[PDB]
């Protein structure tokens, strides 16, 4: 089967540049283009480029002419993205996704590589509990949680009891603040006879700031 | 550059509804249009190249019609799995263009929202800022209302939302709103209040605490 | 307009053939020629995207010159009917065909 293994995520300052590759496997890497595609969070599709492995020959969109280059190295099936002085407007999943072999269209897409532009620095959450209570109830059910604040790049990973709770239970998506920092709440809801009983823990993981943190999360009380 | 229009921007349909989207090109782009799936989180997928040609293991329930202007992808009986935002492209000049995109989502009857309040934490007040979260669970359709009151004035410009994607078993929406408040501002006022409105709802929901327990 | 081919074209195994098409008696914009052998796509050339050149073809022709195609490496195998597409703007299509023998070697 074809697949395109694109590098990890990347965090970058305003200014810099990112270079992306993608390896092919499969089939003949020169054969067919290699285009370039991204994704604004929460927005469309935006066309980069492509790049030809069988003679070096790339095509851009006028857009990104003279900010990115797209190249290609056929000793190891790879093709590379380097998009420079970025900006904010630059955050976005970056796609390689091969050409078809009858046209400008997308056959196989790579896994994607998210790229954060900001002058944010690395910072691990703040791990609050959102409590429940007896008097906070609706038709025989509880809801209690954890907001996961202040941290930064994306992303992060909750789980409920050490992934036993699944039933009942909502992992936002996280917002951006104007700090440059994000936050996000993930929130249960359980029997209300259960507050006496189960124990709730919220399992938040933050790889790039190394933060493991199991919140317990009880009735004030 | 060729413009690429997508109609409609959200559709909700029952599984084995015949479900159409169409995309008009601003120029005569002859058969060069295809078409994308993208699953909420997921990558997208082509599913039909040439206006017409189906890419391979796509299902026969697809189908894509039209030619100079005028594109239609057909889904002949929808499926749970067809839920996604498809993409029209064409490949006739540069840039290549993508459509705005079509989100498709399950129809069900219409759900009211539990509604829950949370207050700011003590742990969290000792750092100077106060996050108020309300949380409306478990509703159809996805449009919704929060409106934060604090001693009955309405709020403006301190709260942030976002929504669950449908969810897979019940296709129902969730919704979590944050008010931020400096610690200094939370300590002025006494009722803290989330207002819902939401079609399922005969009338507003609210629900509040007192600071301080009342 | 009209669309002028070479017609009927022989060639010699192992050897090249330029495949061209002229435009006559139009003045409208091209915006994109195709190559086909028989029903099969050996490659097109956008006024905006360039030479795309599908993967069977790959190693065997050589975009050009001009709005030509240059095919290499002929077989017998490589007789029979060529087609080049024209598109013009604003929604024109002109189709010329080549007839070729392949000769041993």
């Amino acid at each position: 089967e074809v697949q395109l293994v694109q590098s990890g995520a990347e965090v970058k300052k305003p200014g810099s540049s990112v270079k992306v590759s993608c390896k092919a496997s499969g089939y003949t890497f020169s054969s067919y283009v290699m285009h370039w595609v991204r994704q604004a969070p929460g927005q469309g599709l935006e066309w980069i480029g492509y790049i030809d492995p069988y003679n070096d020959g790339a095509k851009y969109a006028q857009k990104f002419q003279g900010r990115v280059t797209l190249t290609s190295d056929k000793s190891t099936s790879t093709a590379y993205m380097e998009l420079s002085s970025l900006r904010s407007e630059d955050t976005a999943v970056y796609y390689c996704a091969r050409g078809g072999p009858y046209g400008w269209y997308f056959d196989v897409w790579g896994q994607g590589t998210t790229v954060t532009v900001s002058s944010a620095s690395t910072k691990g959450p703040s791990v609050f509990p959102l409590a429940p209570s007896s008097k906070s109830t609706s038709g025989g059910t509880a809801a209690l949680g954890c907001l996961v604040k202040d941290y930064f790049p994306e992303p992060v990973t909750v789980s409920w009891n050490s992934g036993a709770l699944t039933s009942g239970v909502h992992t936002f998506p996280a917002v951006l603040q104007s700090s440059g920092l994000y936050s996000l709440s993930s929130v249960v809801t359980v029997p209300s006879s259960s507050l006496g009983t189960q124990t709730y823990i919220c399992n938040v993981n933050h790889k790039p700031s190394n933060t493991k943190v199991d919140k317990k999360v009880e009735p004030k009380s | 550059d060729i413009q690429m229009t997508q109609s409609p921007s959200s559709l909700s349909a029952s599984v084995g509804d015949r479900v159409t989207i169409t995309c008009r090109a601003s120029e005569h782009i002859y058969s060069y249009l295809s078409w994308y799936q993208q699953k909420p989180g997921k990558v997208p997928k082509l599913l039909i190249y040439n206006a017409k040609t189906l890419a391979e293991g796509v299902p026969s329930r697809f189908s894509g019609s039209g030619s100079g202007t005028d594109f239609t992808l057909t889904i002949s009986s929808l499926q749970p799995e067809d839920v996604a935002t498809y993409y029209c492209q064409h490949h006739f000049g540069s840039p290549l263009t993508f459509g705005q995109g079509t989100r498709l989502e399950i129809k069900r009857t219409v759900a009211a929202p539990s509604v829950f309040i949370f207050p700011p934490s003590d742990e969290q007040l000792k750092s100077g800022t106060a996050s108020v979260v309300c949380l409306l669970n478990n509703f159809y359709p996805r449009e919704a209302k929060v409106q934060w009151k604090v001693d009955n004035a309405l709020q403006s410009g301190n709260s942030q939302e976002s929504v669950t994607e449908q969810d897979s078993k019940d296709s129902t929406y969730s919704l979590s709103s944050t008010l931020t408040l400096s610690k200094a501002d939370y300590e002025k006022h006494k009722v803290y209040a989330c207002e819902v409105t939401h079609q399922g709802l005969s009338s507003p929901v609210t629900k509040s605490f007192n600071r301080g327990e009342c | 307009g009209t669309i002028e081919t070479t017609g009927n074209i022989s060639a010699e195994k192992g050897g090249s053939i330029i495949l061209q098409c002229h435009l006559s008696s139009t003045t409208a914009q091209v915006t994109q020629v195709n190559w086909e052998q028989q029903d099969q796509l050996l490659a097109i050339c956008n006024a905006d995207l360039g030479w795309h050149i599908s993967p069977s073809f790959k190693d065997r022709v050589a975009p050009g010159p001009g709005l030509g195609l240059t095919l290499q490496s002929l077989t017998v195998n490589d007789t029979g009917e060529y087609f080049c597409i024209y598109h013009t703007y604003p929604d024109g299509t002109y189709t010329g065909r080549i007839f070729l023998e392949v000769l041993e070697s």
